[PDB]
């Protein structure tokens, strides 16, 4: 019970899912790269961090 | 072109595609002309004296 509580738990700690919504207007390759300047949002090669 | 770049493009097109303006050009050449010639002379020969 416990053990499988720990596993589901470690499961649904580290989530990791996309979400599409719809942009109407400015341009989504300036949206990549006015945010890929958000350095550090997934983009890093963090060791013991595991950013990736 | 990107979502932003067709709003400008769409302002762009709407200014360029303005009603254009109609003239209607009316040109008035006047020319007038005239002169005088006069040519009057008189000549007299006799068989005795001379001529001219």
């Amino acid at each position: 019970n416990r053990l499988v509580e720990v596993v589901r738990r470690v499961d649904k700690a580290g989530d990791q899912e996309v979400d599409i919504i719809k942009l109407k207007y400015a341009s989504a390759g300036e949206m990549v790269r006015l945010v890929t300047n958000l350095n550090k949002d997934g983009n890093s090669q963090g060791g013991n961090t595991s950013l990736l | 072109a990107q979502p932003d770049v067709m709003a400008e493009l769409e302002q762009v097109v709407a200014k360029l595609d303005i009603r254009r303006a109609q003239v209607l050009v009316e040109a008035i050449i006047v020319e007038i002309a005239d002169g005088d010639g006069l040519n009057l002379g008189v000549q007299w020969a006799n068989t005795n004296g001379g001529g001219t």
